[PDB]
């Protein structure tokens, strides 16, 4: 949820969603 | 597939003009309305970026265009909040100077009245408690103390409610 | 017992002068600093009012004076936040006008830079995704897409962090 | 917690603490 595995092993960074959930 | 990406880039370079020099109010969002818009658009952008990567991986072009357009709409409202929030930050600086509009004085009045009512009631609560401390065998004053505590509770609830919107 | 109540009433009528005409910055609290001060002082006042009633009922005068003084300190900071918040509300009104100080422009810059970086990175993300949608068999572009998504995530975290303080 | 029973059956109103907790 805080990252998405793209093809060829690269990662889609979604750590800002983790930052939102920790606040709320 | 290319149209959704072309339109998104055109809308992104247009909404950036708000970020160049934000010294005027962009919209009617408060400082809390700006942050809330940032939080909601961040959740929308997060799932939109997920749909962009997955549908490009899976060759699902229709849902890919939906994710691109959703991301574009999220980024635009994301910057409309940041541009207004940047305006409010510099204007709310103590070393700044501002002429307050009549509609502005009408918006701060619900905060001023609720606070001045709280001091008035809490003062009477302390005045009543001063006598109850000497003589607690005073049923009428316990009713007066309870009455002031009721006005204090209401004035505080109405003060916080006036600030959260 | 009477001194704690007399001093509390003297401090309450002094801090009300801030509520009479708040058209200037009272302190260095932001709009979030004002609400947080209201929330914390409300919890302190709630237990102080509890101690005022119980110790007057139980004849525990020393702890009663402590509750009176605690309530006085809570009410003063409660109004210092409301007075500053009332100033910020009327000044943040869209129909108002304000001259932004250099220290104000230095405080909104971390918000402007983080937002302009996000549009720059999200634009490159859409540009990269536009090619991956046509040809996903592009390992280098998936690395570029991941690189832009990393700058987007950092720019958003630094933007929210710039607004919450 | 949101109210305190005073002598002679009167109540100390602390409903504003309930308003704070519901927010947070």
């Amino acid at each position: 949820p805080y990252f998405v595995e793209t093809p060829y092993g690269y990662q889609l960074d979604l750590d800002f969603l983790k930052y939102v959930d920790d606040i709320q | 597939g290319q149209k959704e990406c072309d339109n998104a880039l055109r809308q992104l370079e247009t909404v950036r003009e708000l970020l160049e020099n934000p010294v005027q109010p962009i919209n009617d969002m408060s400082y809390f309305g700006c942050l809330d818009s940032v939080m909601e658009n961040s959740k929308v952008l997060g799932e939109a970026m997920t749909g962009i990567s997955q549908n490009a991986k899976n060759g699902n072009l229709p849902e890919f265009g939906d994710a691109i357009a959703t991301a574009s709409k999220a980024l635009c409202g994301f910057t409309e909040a940041a541009a207004q929030a940047a305006y409010l930050v510099g204007v709310s600086d103590p070393n700044s100077q501002a002429q307050i509009s009549p509609e502005g004085r009408a918006a701060m009045e619900p905060i001023v009245i609720s606070a001045k009512t709280m001091l008035e009631s809490a003062g009477g609560l302390i005045q009543t408690a001063r006598a109850l401390a000497v003589n607690p065998r005073d049923p009428p004053r316990w009713s007066v103390l309870a009455g002031h505590s009721r006005t204090v509770s209401d004035s505080i609830k109405k003060l916080i409610t006036s600030m959260r919107d």
